[PDB]
């Protein structure tokens, strides 16, 4: 999630408060990907596939 | 002004050792209001003089 942040007064400079100026507010985001490039791996059976794994626990 | 009254109270007195004398005796108690004057004055205030001081952080 987006952050904000902002000083108290408590932490301005005298040099700040004389120049009425404000610095230090600090932001923060996070940018999404568009999908460019995607790989496929395709596989072809021509005789009978084998009898599976029969193990039905559950997969620690 | 008048404010209240005390007991009356009746005495008999000996005199010269033959007869007793009819006396009686109260207090009364009135109200009142005295004024008195001072003896000067002090001086008036003709001029008056402040200073001010406005602490800024610009200077």
């Amino acid at each position: 999630d987006p952050t904000i942040i902002i000083p108290k007064r408590a932490n301005i400079p005298t040099n700040d408060l004389a120049a009425r100026i404000l610095r230090d507010v600090k932001v923060e985001l996070v940018y999404n990907n568009s999908l460019h490039y995607v790989k496929i791996r395709a596989s072809v059976v021509l005789d009978r596939p084998a009898g599976q794994s029969t193990n039905a626990q559950t997969p620690m | 002004a008048y404010s209240s009254t005390s007991n009356i109270a009746r005495m008999r007195v000996p005199l010269n050792q033959q007869m007793f004398e009819n006396r009686a005796r109260t207090i009364v108690t009135f109200n009142a209001t005295f004024v008195e004057k001072d003896l000067g004055t002090f001086e008036d205030i003709e001029h008056i003089i402040i200073g001010i001081d406005v602490d800024n952080p610009s200077g």
